[PDB]
């Protein structure tokens, strides 16, 4: 019983400490995660602004568009 | 008669010694003059005396509460065959500290994994034979 029992505290012991390398291992894993998340966002944020700005130059061919056309009518 | 002894004990795996809590004692018989006695209580590891542990003096209480704490660095094997002591003394400036009473407590009774605090009563001390030598002969 009292060995068992000292061999049974150990062993959480044991277990424990693993278990918080595994943790390690899990925040490491998240932490690059992450990190490359970011990476990806200012990808595409940079890529939206183009999007933008293609959209602003759309509307103003597309303002003079519509002057010639009511230039001709 | 004297009266009860309430006390912890639980062992830390984790540093490999033994926790040995003195809570308090009770209904202590009365020995000096005010009605009340000046109790104090020796702890100290059953099989080897050696390091005994004494916690501080209350001055005219039969209801002396120490709530104080002793660690014996032992490990976990040896700790089965050793037995913890518990003996409560009367201080006395002018003389010897009579002893109210004692307490022992087997290491292999004794069962570890939950913490362990209980009531138990004092009783007497023991004073046996010093020659506990033999001589055999015969005779015709
Ligand atoms: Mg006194």
């Amino acid at each position: 019983e009292l060995e068992e029992m000292q061999r049974r505290a150990d062993q959480l012991a044991d277990e424990s400490l693993e278990s918080t390398r595994r943790m390690l291992q899990l925040v490491e894993e998240s932490k690059d995660a992450g990190i490359r998340t970011l990476v990806m966002l200012d990808e595409q944020g940079e890529q939206l602004d183009r999007v933008e700005e293609g959209m602003n130059h759309i509307n103003q061919d597309m303002k003079e568009a519509e002057k010639n056309l009511k230039d001709l009518g | 008669k004297l009266g009860k002894l309430q006390y912890s004990l639980d062992y830390d795996f984790q540093n490999n010694q033994l926790l040995v809590g003195i809570i308090q004692a009770a209904e202590l018989p009365a020995l000096d003059m005010g009605g009340t006695s000046d109790p104090y209580v020796k702890v100290f590891l059953l099989p080897d005396k050696k390091k005994k542990f004494e916690t501080k003096v209350h001055r005219k209480t039969l209801n002396p509460v120490f709530n104080e704490q002793f660690t014996f660095k032992v490990p976990y094997s040896e700790l089965g065959g050793k037995t913890l002591v518990m003996a409560v003394y009367d201080f006395d400036r002018f003389s010897k500290h009579d002893i109210i009473g004692e307490f022992k407590v087997p290491m292999n009774t004794v069962d570890f994994g939950h913490v362990t605090e209980e009531w138990r009563d004092l009783q007497s001390a023991e004073k046996e034979q010093e020659k506990l030598g033999d001589i055999c002969f015969s005779l015709r």
